[PDB]
């Protein structure tokens, strides 16, 4: 009933933000790739939605990390955004995570099906606030209209983080983190 | 530790057991809780599926006797004609094959009975009530039993699709042991391309689905960013 | 040093490292680069060719680093029946067949995907669009890898075509390495047909192309009339 589906938000909510919690730390790249993965250093740019790759991948002044994944053509793109300078310690095994201001993602191939539509952006307006940001996350549909995940009915909201938010915040955390530690 | 971690341990070692190769205690236990099912269900359907499953288990528990007593009975035969290494070995190869051939026997009689209780489940076509802990519990155990009886006789890629559709049923995907069989079977689907030198896309989809399920075992048991989690991060890449 | 002196000098290092053996800053500079370029360019079949250029560079990539995990493997295994040197020598040959082999497959993988990379290009099929810098830029890229990955197993007479073909792009005529290639590749085959006794019109027909890339080489490298330039010029008149 209405019992087990606030039981599953609630838990979909906590997997996002713990997620979210550890995308926060790939700061840790600024300074600084697994097959098919392609990671540029760059700032929020435009209309705060989307992040440019710097002419200078290596600059200390980056506060925006694009990971783009290919497989067998893009299939995914992560945006992190994050809120705050860089230490001036050139060292990235010394840094340290910095809230994420916005997390914008994209999904071109391997499409996910909401209630028969794609969503193929996902923006993330408050990644390391309140767990329960639905009102945050901003869905553009494809059959891309915007709607908001908040104003989703629920099965619905549930299938959009437990399909489509978690798994692509969890998927990026594992490159970024395969990165890094390649690199460390 | 954590009072996850403790929670955590103390849930491994029920799942482990969970997945104990059958005994009579066992035997017992799941009967009492199987029967649980029935009593709140009373659904004439769910209790023949319930039916067909017990008949399917005995035939198990039933072989396990027989191989002992064969066993034995082999072991009391005088073997006068026994004084080469090869023929100790010959007797040692007659037993081996004639008792795997029975517990193929067996397999199957037990997976005609476990089909009969998913068809009398399927028959079960209200959503109300398939949603139900008791349609749900005694499916998982049916597949539970199908995926080791095929397991024990290295039937592995057989198991896969029962391995999934377990998983899918009520946070059975949060089971340690579902996940370390599949990434087991998953392991040798990938070493039957190598050998057979079969194509690359299924080499690369066996290998895949492998280490999600090795990566989604060492987190469910260790927990995430753990010593043995890390370990198995940079191996996957 | 003069203005000409200083910008040659600076032109040649740039050249040597445009040929650098590739690595993890190198691919990613290329690729980063490439993708900008793509970008500016907005064209499906410049992106698909960059898609699979990509590819290829990534299996050279994914061979180099199992060449140091496997040799690391074998030199960590201790060899109980190694006791004469003729059985040291033997394992050695072995492991080196191994890793030859296996570059080769990595190799093939490599021209497939930039076969498909030049198969792509050649559908670009208005010349303006042929002449975009981001055109050339990758076509050139694609020869370069290409030579390169053959160049490495030896497979000299395979590099001349592309050579040739590289050259013939945006001004690579005036790069040193490529010259130098032309030059070894071409001794390659002049040496095989003195080797096999083969045919006079080819002995000079090498021998001559050879002599116009050393010599050009050397222009480009050293100036005209510069000590080096005069002796390679007084050798072949």
């Amino acid at each position: 009933s209405g019992k087990s589906m606030a039981d599953t938000e609630k838990e979909l909510d906590d997997n996002i933000s713990e997620v979210n919690k550890r995308l926060r730390l790939h700061t840790v790249l600024f300074k600084m790739l697994p097959h098919k993965t392609v990671l540029y250093k760059g700032k929020p740019s435009a209309d705060g939605e989307r992040c440019e790759a710097a002419d200078k991948q290596e600059a200390q002044d980056n506060t925006c990390l694009h990971l783009e994944v290919f497989d067998f053509a893009k299939f995914k793109k992560m945006e992190l955004f994050f809120e705050g300078s860089n230490n001036a310690d050139p060292d990235p095994r010394k840094e340290q995570p910095r809230n994420l201001t916005k997390i914008r993602t994209y999904i071109y191939q391997n499409n996910f099906l909401l209630e028969d539509k794609v969503i193929s952006v996902i923006a993330d307006v408050a990644p390391n606030g309140e767990p329960a940001h639905n009102d945050k996350i901003e869905l553009f549909y494809q059959h891309v209209g915007k709607y908001i995940l908040s104003n989703v009915e629920n099965p619905i909201r549930n299938n959009f983080k437990k399909q489509f938010y978690f798994k692509n915040l969890d998927y990026f955390d594992k490159l970024f983190t395969k990165i890094f530690d390649y690199n460390d | 530790l954590t009072e996850d971690q403790k929670k955590k341990k103390k849930e491994i070692m029920e799942q482990e057991s969970l997945w104990k190769n059958p005994d009579f205690k066992g035997y017992n236990k799941t009967f009492q809780e199987l029967h649980q099912l029935s009593k709140t269900f009373a659904n004439n359907q769910f209790r023949l599926a319930l039916s067909n499953y017990q008949s399917g288990v005995n035939t198990i528990m039933k072989n396990r006797d027989w191989v002992e007593q064969y066993r034995k009975e082999e072991a009391e035969k005088k073997r006068l004609d026994e004084k080469w290494y090869w023929q100790k070995v010959d007797r040692k190869a007659r037993e081996e094959r004639v008792v795997y051939r029975e517990k193929m026997k067996a397999k199957q009689d037990a997976l005609n009975y476990f089909s009969k209780a998913i068809n009398h489940l399927d028959e079960i076509k209200n959503p109300d009530l398939r949603e139900r802990p008791e349609f749900k519990r005694l499916l998982s155990d049916v597949y539970r039993s199908w995926i080791m009886a095929e397991y024990d006789l290295q039937n592995l890629p057989q198991t896969i699709p029962i391995l999934e559709l377990y998983i899918e049923i009520d946070d059975n995907e949060k089971e340690y042991p579902a996940h370390k069989y599949l990434a087991s079977a998953y392991s040798f689907e990938e070493n039957m391309i190598k050998k057979t030198k079969g194509p690359d896309d299924m080499l690369f989809k066996y290998r895949y689905k492998k280490n999600v399920h090795l990566l989604r075992a060492t987190e469910l048991k260790y927990g995430k960013d753990s010593p043995e989690y890390k370990h198995i991060v940079n191996v996957i890449n």
